RNA sequence: GGACUUUUACUUUGAAAAAAUUAGAGUGUUCAAAGCAGGCGUAUUGCUCGAAUAUAUUAGCAUGGAAUAAUAGAAUAGGACG
RNA sequence: AGGAUAGUGGCCUACCAUGGUUUCAACGGGUAACGGGGAAUAAGGGUUCGAUUCCGGAGAGGGAGCCUGAGAAACGGCUACCACAUCCAAGGAAGGCAGCAGGCGCGCAAAUUACCCAAUCCUAAUUCAGGGAGGUAGUGACAAUAAAUAACGAUACAGGGCCCAUUCGGGUCUUGUAAUUGGAAUGAGUACAAUGUAAAUACCUUAACGAGGAACAAUUGGAGGGCAAGUCUGGUGCCAGCAGCCGCGGUAAUUCCAGCUCCAAUAGCGUAUAUUAAAGUUGUUGCAGUUAAAAAGCUCGUAGUUGAACUUUGGGCCCGGUUGGCC
């Protein structure tokens, strides 16, 4: 029941995670034009099925 | 019969009974002895304010592998000693020692979380400043 | 010390936070309507849910019950005064199957868009919201307003707005201005 | 506590004054005076609630600090005044009488009478008693005391005050058969007539009434006012004669005269 | 736009049952120049600890303050 | 007013159970939460609808019922009828 | 029996009697108890809460006592003591925010030392004076209502078409993509004014300004399962960390740290604690007790609970309210 473990290491893998910067892109509309954007993404522009619909495909 | 009485004038046999058995429940049992108020950390209360004593690393229990970050607190209302398990990459080095901190529970209720032994509570703000602020830098800690 | 002020919630939320059935249904509605949240499918969902209640401890009273018939008649007035209950079928067996396609048909969203006038539920909201529709003699900018069924043939345009008239709008004002510079007088 | 209460918080106001929720943390609180508080109407709804002839306390105070209003024959510049059963309201200005009857909804009626009307009240016998000097006498619902009263006067009785000079004109005795009416309970503004009276010797005698169409309804002794013989009130009875219709019907009526 | 009119039969009944605050509106009356209510509050307490006119504590606090 | 009173549980109806609140009637607060308003003319000298209704448990009160479940009665007749 | 009280009463006194309550829970202890109207949740039954807008009660630092008064054992009345505490020239003198605002302290935890009597009402000798009662505004993501952050064209490729579009045109029909391209629409904001108001603020209304990245840019959580949403890419290599729980991490990590994409709710979304449902895991409805936890070793037995059947049934007559049923 230790409680002096080592504490040199916090925040290691954080500190050392390679920084990138997110990528500027046009912004998404907000609240009724989003719904439709929603709405038309999966009932009207409904291409892909996969088993019965396709959300977030990996490429391949 | 199965059991229990069934006459219309055993109304109290029934209500002792039933008074009797509900000491056999955790809930009823805790809040009619007024645990939370008599024994326990926070005196019945959601959240409360401490001050760093030290910084601790807790070994995490098997067959995890890890030392878990946590500061031993001790409670400005009730000078009792707690450790609080300190949440996320780095932020320890965000809480320091002889800061006050903000403690709340886990989730639990009571009942230490996940892999971490004997420790129910996590800091949630140090220095008044929100512990997620600090860590998305959203915020800094006033020095002076 | 004065008398509370009374309030009440105006929706649910359901029960599983996440059934695919239930997403579905629900953004098919959204789209198909035009609306914004979630929560405006809970507050139909839930008027429906006092509206069921009502019906329902009063189908559990039996005929000729003078508050069965008292409040059955009234409820059945007002959905039948919406438009959400058909002129037919004035029944408390009827009003117990009606659905949220029935409320959300009668919103001015969708009935400025059914009577021409929108060329959509998207357009008929901004439309609403920017203060284009008059229900009546009286500019209703709240595409939630449950048009009832002697109002239908009074929506139309707004008489202070550029779609109903005195002003060209204020775009289009200052376009105008702009083309009187360049040209002249 | 410690003494006598001067407040009357609104939502404990009688809730026949009709005041509305909000708009106020306070009610008018009735004057002590001849009617109860419960039982009462003050001046100031009257004036404002009911006849919309003041739009605030201040305009009230205003029409009875000239000396307008009268109940009974007399002034009351008091605000709070507390009026009640069968009280005339004279407004010298408009020319206008009133007296205090409640509708068939427990609440006072605006109800106009006429001046030959407003010469006269009804009150019931509260008590017949034998004063100084051996001198008999009857106590009315309105408080007031009148000597010498006719023998045969007993309580539960109604008597016809001259309202000029404080003297009985005539008396109508409590018997099966006589018109009456609901001043109190559930039943408050219904009238009818009197089918039997059973006594319950020791507490609460109770009367059984009937109205015009034939509804019967049980009221204990205290609530009921005699008003007449069968037929024939020795008032003028307000609209509704306390028929008492219901929802359905009371609807019906309001579909039927609001389409003309 | 909806709201309240009042005719009275004469200006000198509107003058007689009009609020001040109305008639300062409509000019046929003069917003009366007072004192702030904390001012005239404190006035009213500093002057409860004087018993009668207090001209003759003023002469005395003076006497006693020259001799 | 009695040579006049077997007691009780239970159930029915009535009444009572402040207002607010709850349910609920009406009413386009622009909708809604709300509020108790308001509506209609001949706006030329005012006419008119409302501010309901239900529920509110036990105890007490009045009332109908007399199944259910208790209780009491004439046995040393000290019985009833008269 | 007397005394006292406004009055009943061991309320008190004198004398007298030995009573009074209690396993139908007296007496005592606890309460993170003021009681009720009510509140939350809930198929029904229930469970938890109610300091707090109304009603009743109690108190004004803690006790006690009393004056005036119709009414107070009053505290923005007094007297004393206890605790705290202010001024002082040391002689003395003055105190009571559980009123409003405000400060300290305590803490997870709660706002302005503002304006006004215009309204609601209340008091007074009183229409007039006064009222931190009350109202108005300020702070205020407690809770609640409604509901912006875009809409619509033309140009790009879809394709579902008909005379076997032959191989595509035809005045097909544009739902989706072209960080293009076009003119429209509006309030967030800002203000003439009016309205509002006791005076103002704001709302409602409104002249003139007010969107192109319409930067006038929505967030909070998540993407193994529960549970809606990636086995994409880089990092780390049982470390850092994540993870309510099962579990991820030891060199291909869908689970950590990030970017991209996606999902959920959305002006809100998470976290802790409590409570309700879920819990037929408290059980009356409605649990279980051979072996999973639980039939006392056994019998007697009081209080409790429960307790076989039987006493006017049957038939007949009359009144007599309701649905329609036949002009
Ligand atoms: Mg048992
Ligand atoms: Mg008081
Ligand atoms: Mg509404
Ligand atoms: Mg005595
Ligand atoms: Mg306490
Ligand atoms: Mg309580
Ligand atoms: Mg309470
Ligand atoms: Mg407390
Ligand atoms: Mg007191
Ligand atoms: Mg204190
Ligand atoms: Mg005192
Ligand atoms: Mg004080
Ligand atoms: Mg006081
Ligand atoms: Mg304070
Ligand atoms: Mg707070
Ligand atoms: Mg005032
Ligand atoms: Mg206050
Ligand atoms: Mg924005
Ligand atoms: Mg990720
Ligand atoms: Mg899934
Ligand atoms: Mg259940
Ligand atoms: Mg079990
Ligand atoms: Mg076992
Ligand atoms: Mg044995
Ligand atoms: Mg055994
Ligand atoms: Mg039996």
């Amino acid at each position: 029941a230790k409680v002096h473990g080592s504490l040199a290491r916090a925040g290691k893998v954080k500190s050392q995670t390679p920084k990138v910067e997110k990528t500027e892109k046009p912004k998404k509309p907000k609240g009724r034009a989003y719904k439709r954007l929603l709405y038309t993404r999966r009932f009207v522009n409904v291409t892909l099925v996969n088993g019965k619909r396709r959300m977030n495909p990996g490429p391949s | 019969g199965k059991g229990k009485p069934r006459g219309l004038n055993s109304a109290r046999k029934l209500r002792v009974h039933r008074r009797n058995n509900r000491w056999a429940e955790n809930n009823y049992k805790k809040r009619l002895l007024g645990t939370a108020f008599k024994s326990s950390p926070f005196g019945g209360s959601s959240h409360a304010k401490g001050i760093v004593l030290e910084k601790l690393g807790i070994e995490s229990k098997q067959p995890n592998s890890a030392i878990r970050k946590c500061v031993r607190v001790q409670l400005i209302k009730n000078g009792k000693k707690v450790t609080a398990f300190v949440p996320n990459d780095g932020c320890l080095n965000f809480v320091d020692e002889n800061d006050e901190v903000l403690l709340a529970g886990f989730g639990r209720k009571g009942k230490a979380k996940g892999d971490i032994p004997g420790v129910r509570f996590k800091v949630v703000k140090v220095s008044g400043v929100s512990l997620l602020a600090l860590w998305k830098e959203k915020k800094e800690k006033p020095r002076s | 010390p004065r008398a509370p002020r009374t309030y009440s919630k105006t929706y649910s939320t359901p029960k599983r936070p996440y059934e695919s059935s239930r997403l579905d249904a629900e953004l098919k509605l959204a789209g198909e309507f035009g609306l914004k949240n979630k929560k405006e499918i809970y507050r139909i969902s839930f008027q429906l849910s006092k509206i069921r209640r009502a019906a329902r401890d009063l189908l559990t009273r039996d005929e000729k019950d003078p508050k069965r018939l008292f409040e059955g008649n009234a409820l059945i007035r007002r959905l039948v005064r919406v438009g959400v209950l058909s002129e037919d079928k004035k029944k408390l067996d009827y009003v117990l199957a009606l659905k949220v396609e029935d409320f959300l048909e009668r919103r001015l969203q969708t009935q400025v868009y059914k009577l021409g006038l929108a060329k959509s539920v998207h357009h008929a909201r901004v439309l609403i919201t920017q203060r284009h529709i008059a229900v009546g003699k009286q500019i209703v900018n709240i595409p939630s307003f449950m048009v009832r069924l002697d109002s239908e043939k009074h929506i139309d345009f707004a008489p202070t707005s550029p779609f109903g008239g005195a002003r060209p709008g204020r775009v289009a004002r200052r376009n105008a201005a702009r083309k009187a510079e360049a040209s002249g007088e | 506590a410690r003494g006598p209460k001067k407040h009357l918080k609104r939502l404990a106001a009688p809730h026949h004054w009709l005041l509305d929720k909000l708009s106020g943390c306070y009610a008018p609180r009735p004057s002590a005076g001849p009617h109860k508080l419960r039982e009462s109407l003050p001046l100031i709804v009257f004036l404002r609630n009911r006849l919309k002839y003041a739009l605030n306390g201040r305009e009230v105070k205003a029409i009875l600090m000239q000396r307008h209003v009268k109940v009974d024959g007399k002034v009351r510049t008091d605000t709070t005044y507390p009026a009640g059963f069968m009280d005339v309201i004279t407004l010298d200005a408009t020319n206008e009488n009133f007296r205090l009857v409640y509708d068939v909804k427990g609440r006072f009626a605006v109800h106009r009478i006429t001046d030959e009307e407003a010469s006269y009240k009804l009150g019931k016998v509260k008590k017949v008693q034998l004063g100084k000097k051996g001198v008999p006498y009857v106590v009315t619902h309105d408080g007031r005391t009148i000597r010498y009263p006719d023998p045969n006067i007993k309580v539960n009785d109604t008597v016809k005050i001259d309202l000029a000079s404080g003297k009985i004109t005539d008396f109508i005795k409590f018997d099966a058969g006589k018109l009456v009416y609901v001043t109190g309970g559930r039943n408050l503004g219904r009238i009818g007539t009197i089918v039997h009276k059973e006594r319950h010797d020791g507490g609460f005698d109770l009367v059984h009434i009937k109205d015009s169409l034939d509804n019967t309804f049980v009221t204990r002794l205290n609530n009921v006012f005699v008003i007449g013989e069968q037929g024939k009130p020795y008032i003028s009875l307000p609209k509704g004669k306390g028929i008492k219709l219901s929802i359905a019907e009371e609807r019906d009526r309001r579909r039927a005269q609001q389409g003309l | 736009s909806v709201g309240f009119g009042l005719v009275y039969n004469s200006v000198a009944e509107a003058k007689k049952f009009e609020p001040t605050y109305r008639l300062v509106r409509y000019g046929l009356a003069e917003k009366v120049e007072k004192a702030s209510r904390q001012q005239r509050k404190q006035k009213k307490n500093r002057d409860k600890k004087i018993f009668g006119t207090g001209k003759r504590l003023a002469k005395k606090v003076a006497r006693r303050n020259a001799d």
